[PDB]
């Protein structure tokens, strides 16, 4: 709602690790764990790609799976 | 020399 | 040899798109297509991660699978 600010990247925190993902709205989002904070937030993947690409990469790298 | 493998990023929908 | 052909990023070309990935050697590598080249070649993922993070992300985004 209008007063639920700041949220996500607007909290000014340093991204630590992506811990989850969702597509329920049509746009990909990441559940972001921030350094030194217990509360993880949803952030747009498009925003994370811009703001913390290495964090995005690390998330994908950890979930890369080979198939046979 | 330029073989590559079948790989995906395995995610789990939160919802 | 002293005069081995430059490979990968050392060739000074602009990356275009990652074609595929493999961790055969124990290091994760990408088959990189370069702009205006028909001559793809293997680069380390750690190197691609730093030099063209948006290309690495685009690769992984193309290969998201939802297990649940």
């Amino acid at each position: 709602g209008a007063a639920d600010k700041p949220r996500g990247f607007a909290r000014g925190l340093d991204p630590e690790r992506i811990i989850g993902a969702t597509d329920s709205s049509g746009e990909l989002m990441f559940l972001m764990k921030w350094k030194d904070s217990d509360e993880a937030d949803l952030v747009l993947a498009k925003e994370a790609n811009m703001k913390c690409p290495q964090i995005v990469i690390a998330f994908y790298e950890e979930r890369l799976t080979w198939h046979s | 020399p330029h073989r590559y493998r079948p790989g995906t990023v395995a995610l789990r929908e939160i919802r």
